[PDB]
């Protein structure tokens, strides 16, 4: 097997992240551009439709450490959301809670993460919880 | 599932340093290297040290070896997240160079800046010896420790 280096993976995320993919319900991008750590990334996902997250914009904090992508990466919600897994105040992803994070593979990317948080927002336990309003984001 | 050619490669940087240029491959992926560039005398970039990472894809000799800055350096042709605009990295690869043809060429591309978009280079153009000195200071600033 041909493993690919964090930081040249990293780059090949960045790329794929600028010609995005699929319908675009999610997005992804550097948040510093002249981080050449490429450690910081700001995540995107649209809210699915026949649930109560439809039409609403989330953003997410997403942060690659020295092992990703041996290692999963950290994930936070920017945008206020109900949604099991993610902490009420601080707006953390527990890791434990999703399994793509608590079940992480090397072949995982930022985009399968964003995709499997927005798939998760369909799920029954998720998709009619009642939502605060939008416009909300979380301290830090 | 290592061609022979990169055992070589490899075998010949480590005991035929390129003078100026460190070059070691990874304790854990051997298609990954660590490089070091000593600053070319008579450039802005003198007596600062240049933290660089190579990597060869699963199809080299045939494609290009995929090279990138990790220190901070002001150069029309890296950008700010250290990748390199030469033309023997994509367009005018060929598989008679080796990987320390490309570190060569590298280390030349300090000493000889290639204006010819990006912000930098657009200084380099219009304003060349406040963008030396910017080199110089951004050499001072990033590349001493």
């Amino acid at each position: 097997g041909v493993k690919v280096p964090r930081n040249f993976r990293l780059l090949e995320e960045l790329e794929e992240g600028q010609k995005g993919v699929g319908d675009g319900t999610v997005s992804w991008g550097l948040e510093d551009d002249e981080d050449m750590t490429l450690t910081r990334w700001t995540g995107m996902i649209i809210g699915p439709p026949r649930t109560n997250y439809e039409n609403r914009i989330y953003s997410l904090k997403v942060e690659c450490g020295p092992k990703y992508p041996e290692a999963p990466p950290s994930v936070r919600f920017v945008t206020k959301i109900n949604m099991n897994g993610i902490n009420n105040s601080s707006g953390m992803v527990d890791a434990r809670s999703i399994p793509v994070l608590a079940k992480w593979q090397n072949s995982y990317s930022i985009k399968v993460v964003l995709q499997e948080l927005r798939r998760l927002m369909m799920s029954k336990e998720n998709m009619k919880l009642p939502q605060p309003p939008e416009g909300q984001t979380y301290n830090n | 599932g290592l061609p022979r050619r990169i055992i070589k490669e490899t075998q010949r940087l480590l005991a035929e340093p390129v003078p100026g240029i460190k070059a070691e491959p990874d304790e854990s992926n051997a298609r990954y290297f660590h490089v070091v560039i000593a600053g070319p005398q008579d450039s802005p970039f003198e007596g600062g040290t240049f933290k660089l990472e190579l990597f060869l894809p699963e199809e080299y000799p045939m494609a290009a070896p995929k090279v990138r800055f990790m220190t901070k350096i002001y150069h029309p042709n890296v950008d700010k997240l250290g990748r390199i605009c030469l033309d023997i990295l994509k367009d005018k690869w060929s598989p008679a160079l080796q990987i320390r043809t490309v570190l060569l060429s590298i280390q030349a591309l300090l000493s000889a800046p290639n204006p010819d978009g990006n912000d930098v280079a657009e200084q380099w153009k219009t304003n060349e010896a406040q963008a030396i000195e910017t080199a110089r200071a951004w050499t001072r600033l990033y590349a001493m420790n």
